[PDB]
């Protein structure tokens, strides 16, 4: 009754028609890279950096 | 952030090279020297 | 091989003086060698497309 | 579609079958259409036991003609059965064709 | 129960202003949860090289203690009620905002007014940021996309502010003192300068009385009364490229220049950008895509993802696009992208200009779905426009666009010009400056 | 206003809808399917029907279907977890009805002709390496194999061995047992309540009843090792605890925001949390600890996470441990209780705000409990929970048995047993 | 067979190339006038004799 995502921490992937495939809620939780460095993806497949939050009209 | 390009005003035009007042504008009247003297090349091949 | 025999005619029309039987043999034999590539062959390809229902 | 004289049209599509000579060196109907852009989409869409099938007819009808040979009269294709193999999934690569046409003119 | 009527019923901004200058504004939707916040007039292109790291230190600084509320006991409020802190800072602007419920408005803006004005310096907590800060930056140069966007900035506005970035250089984080940090705030962080908006469910009766008790103490007059005045930034035709074998894709950025906040022409060349659109290896159905370049580079597998981008400033802008690619396929993608820009300048059908018009209108509607984006697009609007646009008013400047016009326009930015390139990791292939150049016009037309 | 109106067919299917007054419309279907009910001769079935829903149909090709959608400039996406699949249409208020029989067509009328879904095998590849850049995937799919024999083993990703290999008649034979109207929920957010049902006429016809009775989860205290070259070393530390929509559900919720669930400020030090403050006694290295919780229809799971460099893994680890012991024997103030349920119940406020996040959570209720209940009526069920309610739930995390997984460079973590 | 070139959409293509194909035939009556020195259109301006 109450979700998946109501609580934190399942997972859940989506598949688009016209946008990027994405994975989860929390998984990347804040206060991770505040210290030392979480460096990010070096990329082999490339997906994308900001996920399509331009075209804001 | 420490890549900065290194100044280029030996080689910048007549007017363009202080950076205060030209984005897009005037440069009809700096693009007049490469084009038309293309004109005599033509008009120095047409015959 | 109705149009190599009549490249055939053309020839034997063309070494031969201009009278009467070969004046009218030299010109029926000029029509057929455009109503063959023209007409008469992509008419006879479709009715042997239908013989063989495609 | 006329119903009274399909007997006699049954005959004419049976003797050009036979005059036509394809059966004589064990090949399919399907197996001799002249293979365009269209035709090569429908031969990759074939399931695996048909397409060795029709590798194998075409590969033995070459070796007969570089012979001057055909086979013997018991092992020519016949006109009953002959299978249109790849009728259906030529029907279906046109068919996409002319909805990519029909909407790029409107 | 039609799109026309449902345009009309969307509820209207109200804008209201104090004595010292201080321009309130919001949005009532009837909701138990809200987003209020304070936008400035504040970012990178107003400084100079000694202090060019200044306004993104100080944002690092603004939650972590005032007079009245020292070290963790702002924090500690916050989440007592359950609500967040946020900020960020571009070029241009800087904001603070907080998602609450709505009974909690009043201690809401109590907070805010503190953090822009009360706010502590205090030397320890400097000299512990500058730590955070230093290796902040490194975690960055891992980002492709964000060291091949700043190289496209540092190139196309080479000798002028809107070049520098807004971290700063490592040589600036090490050096700003607490005096440089003191003497920044005093100079932008001033009522004329300030929007605070919210949404939700707010009255603006309220949020009124609430900025007069505790934001009426900035002083309204500026300082021996010099003004501000934007001297322009100027674009340049250039090219900078970062040459990395062991990296294992490569990043490409190309620009023309683009139109300001508030010319006219932005509209049209949103059509535009819409017709071109966006790819991803992750898509669902690729060959068939309306798009020719998202169709060619999913046939070929041209890619890994392709981007338009329109950005804009006060006076000039960038427009282009971004893509993703390995070593091999850098000149085949330079090839098909300009063969786009060309053939809308040309050739542009009424077909086209149908599908691109109804990509910008869903476009805008989606993005002002929540609080935080509504009360987001009040503060920075009364910022760029001195107005807030009502989507009645985006609908009837998209429905004048037809072919005639996106061809002249496009034709007035793209065709003829010189464009600014920055390019990073395996791109021997990336074609040279005067075969792009070249590839900016038709010999036909 | 009009708070929703809610219907229930003759045969199963929930039909629920909200007139907004909003230029743009989102419709939804959500179906009980997913990961949970394939067996281990169909692995990696629900990853591959998630991936094909612009594949040709009856009623659409794959090009009108691309070209349909796309000229209005609409959006549709599917959205799975280990219970639940969900078909997600969106476009502007005039052109709905044009979509809605697009979406009636993906999950009623399928075809899954041989050449596209052959070519569709190696999306499964491509898929399945971008969500694993991400280091918490891979765990968490680790810590499901770890805890459970089956039903709740199973990944949402197609096993390696298994990619090339599913054929067009698994597909067949997953919707055709799976996708009825019995599991079924139509919900609606910017159309009318009597159009919705004349749609639902159009799928009454075929796929009646409920489908297959999959098995009871049964749970498993294992233990999955992961050596790597990661920088850092993930681990998960669980035990079993409560389905959802129990009266214990609630408290393991008060719970993990009394110990702590994530920050609210940006770049701040967490202070209300207790297993961030106790971790940092004596740990000065960067880390990062969160409590973990996963409910589900007949079971759940609660624990801890950590994020630490590898030379530092059992501290981290243990002193975290250490925290929930002593909630477990009563030292727990009255004053953190009260702003435990504060946290609890603005998140939930703020997370129904928008329509993608509202139109999720009336679907979730649909499926599970067949009924639609006001965010007040939930609030009160927070406000019911006392503090021995949350003490009890911490005395059953202590003394049951425990699962977990890890990876990274493992040679300082402990084992499950030490 | 050739209503390939049919389309409500085709023929506006037309209209934006015409404008730049309505010259080239002036380049003709003008760039062998030049050429091969035709005394016909030698008649006609009085720049020329
Ligand atoms: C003189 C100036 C030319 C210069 C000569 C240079 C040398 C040229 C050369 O090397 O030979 C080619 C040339 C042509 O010979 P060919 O017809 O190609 O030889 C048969 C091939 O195997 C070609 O095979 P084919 O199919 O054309 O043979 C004709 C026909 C049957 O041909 C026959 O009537 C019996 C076969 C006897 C040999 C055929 C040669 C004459 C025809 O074959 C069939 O009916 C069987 C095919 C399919 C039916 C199914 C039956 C199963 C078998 O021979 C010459 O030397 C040129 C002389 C003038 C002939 C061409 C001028 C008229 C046109
Ligand atoms: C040498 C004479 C060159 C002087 C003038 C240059 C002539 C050609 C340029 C005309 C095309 C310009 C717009 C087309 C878009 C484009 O990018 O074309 C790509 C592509 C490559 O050249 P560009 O990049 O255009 O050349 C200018 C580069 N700065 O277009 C072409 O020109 C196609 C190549 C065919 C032209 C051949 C090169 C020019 C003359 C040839 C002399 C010897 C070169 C090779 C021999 C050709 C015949 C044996």
């Amino acid at each position: 009754m109450l979700s998946v995502a109501s609580r934190s921490g399942p997972f859940a992937p989506v598949l688009s028609a016209t946008s990027r495939g994405v994975a989860g809620a929390l998984r990347p939780l804040v206060q991770a890279a505040l210290p030392a460095t979480s460096e990010s993806p070096v990329l082999d497949a490339k997906r994308s950096f900001l996920c399509r939050e331009s075209l804001s009209g | 952030t420490d890549i900065r390009v290194p100044d280029f005003s030996d080689y910048r035009r007549a007017e363009v090279l202080d950076s205060t007042k030209s984005s897009k504008e005037s440069s009809d009247a700096r693009k007049g020297f490469s084009y038309l003297i293309t004109a005599t090349t033509t008009v120095g091949v047409a015959y | 091989w109705m149009l190599v025999a009549d490249l055939i005619t053309l020839t034997w029309i063309g070494g031969q003086p201009v009278e009467h039987p070969f004046i009218i043999i030299g010109q029926l034999a000029s029509i057929l060698y455009f109503l063959i590539i023209l007409v008469l062959m992509p008419i006879t390809s479709i009715i042997e497309n239908n013989l063989l229902k495609w | 579609a006329v119903a009274a004289s399909s007997k006699w049209l049954e005959g004419i599509r049976k003797w050009y079958y036979n005059a036509a000579g394809f059966n004589k060196l064990g090949l399919m109907r399907d197996d001799t259409i002249y293979e365009d852009d269209d035709v090569k989409e429908a031969i990759r869409r074939l399931p695996e036991n048909l397409y060795n099938d029709r590798v194998f007819r075409i590969k033995r009808a070459l070796d007969l003609t570089m012979r001057q040979q055909i086979l013997p009269k018991e092992q020519w294709t016949k006109y009953e059965e002959d299978k249109f193999y790849l009728e259906p999934y030529l029907k279906e690569v046109i068919r996409e064709r002319k909805e990519r046409e029909e909407w790029a003119k409107k | 129960a039609t799109y026309a009527q449902a345009l009309q019923s969307v509820p209207e901004t109200q804008v209201s202003q104090l004595d010292n200058g201080l321009r309130v504004a919001s949005e009532q939707s009837s909701q138990p949860t809200c987003t209020v916040g304070v936008w400035i007039d504040a970012g990178s292109r107003y400084e100079n090289e000694k202090n060019n790291g200044a306004g993104y230190f100080v944002e690092h600084l603004a939650f972590k203690g005032t007079k009245n509320r020292p070290g963790s006991a702002l924090e500690k409020e916050v989440e007592s009620m359950g609500a967040h802190l946020n900020a960020y800072s571009t070029r241009e602007h800087t904001a603070y905002y907080i998602k609450a419920l709505s009974k909690d408005l009043p201690k809401a803006v109590e907070l805010l007014a503190d953090i822009v004005q009360n706010c502590s310096l205090e030397d320890s907590q400097i000299e512990k940021e500058r730590d955070v800060i230093l290796q902040e930056l490194q975690e960055n140069d891992s980002s492709m996309r964000d060291v091949v966007f700043d190289y496209l900035h540092a190139t196309a506005f080479q000798g002028t502010p809107l070049a520098q970035s807004v971290e700063g250089p490592s040589e600036n984080v090490r050096k700003l003192s607490r005096a440089d940090l003191t003497e920044y705030v005093s100079q932008h962080y001033k009522a004329p300068r300030m929007v605070l908006a919210a949404a939700g469910g707010v009255e603006h009766r309220q949020l009124l009385d609430l900025a007069q008790k505790h934001f009426s103490s900035l002083s309204g007059t500026y300082v021996e009364d010099a003004v501000p005045a934007f001297t322009p930034c100027r674009f340049t035709g250039s090219e900078i490229r970062h040459r990395d074998d062991a990296l294992p894709l490569a990043h490409v950025a190309i620009a023309v220049e683009g139109p300001g906040w508030a010319n006219p022409d932005n509209v049209p060349l949103q059509v535009a950008n819409a017709i071109i659109g966006h790819y991803d290896s992750t898509y669902g159905g690729g060959t068939h895509m309306s798009s020719t370049l998202a169709s060619v580079a999913a046939t070929r597998k041209l890619c890994q993802s392709f981007q338009t981008f329109n950005i804009c400033y006060a006076e000039t802008g960038l427009l282009g696009a971004h893509f993703v690619c390995d070593n091999m396929s850098i000149d085949d993608m330079m090839f098909f992208l300009q063969g786009q820009w060309m053939r809308l300048c040309t050739s542009a059908t009424e077909s086209e200009v149908v599908r691109g018009k109804n990509i910008l209108r869903n476009a805008l509607v989606s993005h002002l779905d929540g609080t935080t984006p509504v009360c987001e697009d009040i503060g920075r609007s009364l910022l760029t426009y001195g107005r807030r646009i009502p989507l009645a008013e985006w609908e009837s400047r998209i429905a004048e666009v037809d072919a005639s016009v996106v061809r002249e326009v496009c034709s007035k930015y793209f065709y003829d010009q010189c464009p600014a390139v920055a390019g990073l990791g395996p791109i021997e292939q990336l074609p040279d400056y005067n075969r792009i150049r070249s590839g900016m016009f038709w010999l036909r037309f | 206003p009009q708070d929703l109106e809610f219907t229930r067919l003759p045969n199963g299917l929930v039909i629920a809808s909200l007139e907004n007054y909003a230029p743009a419309s989102r419709i939804g279907l959500f179906i009980k399917a997913g990961s949970r009910y394939e067996d281990s001769n169909n692995l990696g079935t629900s990853h591959l029907l998630r991936l094909a829903s612009s594949l040709t149909t009856k009623g659409a090709s794959s090009f009108k279907i691309t070209r349909g959608i796309e000229a209005v400039g609409g959006k549709l996406s599917v959205t799975s977890t280990r219970e639940s699949m969900a078909y997600t249409v969106e476009c502007l208020r005039d052109d709905i009805e044009i979509l809605m029989e697009f979406l009636l067509n993906v999950t009623a009328a399928p075809e899954f002709r041989r050449w596209e879904v052959a070519a569709l095998q190696s999306q499964l590849r491509i898929d399945k390496a971008v969500a694993f850049q991400n280091p918490q995937a891979q765990v968490l799919e680790n810590l499901h194999a770890a805890a459970y024999r089956n039903a709740l083993a199973n990944s949402l990703y197609c096993p390696d061995y298994r990619i090339g290999k599913v054929t067009p008649d698994q597909l067949h034979y997953y919707v055709q047992n799976h996708f009825t109207s019995a599991r079924m929920a139509l919900i609606g957010l910017g159309v009318s309540h009597p159009v919705l049902k004349q749609v639902a006429e159009r799928f009454l016809n075929m796929r009646g009843g409920l489908g297959l009775s999959g098995a009871k989860a049964k749970y498993r205290g294992g233990e999955i090792r992961d050596q790597n070259g990661d920088s850092l070393v993930h681990a998960a530390l669980v035990a079993e605890s409560a389905a959802t929509g129990s009266a214990e559900a609630n408290a393991f919720s008060v719970l993990q925001h009394v110990l702590g669930a994530g920050p609210h400020v940006k770049r701040g030090s967490n202070a209300t949390s207790s297993l961030y403050q106790a971790v940092a006694k004596g740990v000065h290295q960067p880390f990062d600890v969160s409590a973990f919780n996963a409910s589900y229809s007949d079971s759940g799971l609660f624990g801890i996470y950590t994020i630490s460099q590898a030379a530092s893994a059992g501290d981290v680890i243990k002193s975290a441990y250490d925290q929930v012991k002593a909630i477990a024997q009563g030292n727990l103030s009255n004053t953190d209780v009260q702003a435990a349920k504060n946290k609890l119940k603005a998140g939930y406020l703020m997370s129904v705000e928008s329509s993608e996040g509202f139109l999720d959570e009336v679907g979730s209720q649909a499926l599970v409990a067949g009924s639609y209940m006001q965010p007040s009526t939930v609030l009160q069920q927070i406000d019911s929970v006392a503090d021995a309610d949350v003490i009890n739930a911490a005395k059953k995390f202590v003394s049951g048995r425990k699962s977990m997984a890890a990876s990274g460079n493992l040679g300082h973590t402990p084992f499950v047993d030490e | 067979m050739l209503s390939r070139f049919l389309g409500p959409r085709y023929r506006e293509l037309a209209r934006n190339w015409i404008p730049t194909a309505s010259m080239w035939g002036a380049v003709g009556a003008v760039g062998l006038v030049w050429a091969t020195d035709w005394r016909l259109i030698l008649d006609w301006v009085p720049y020329i004799n």
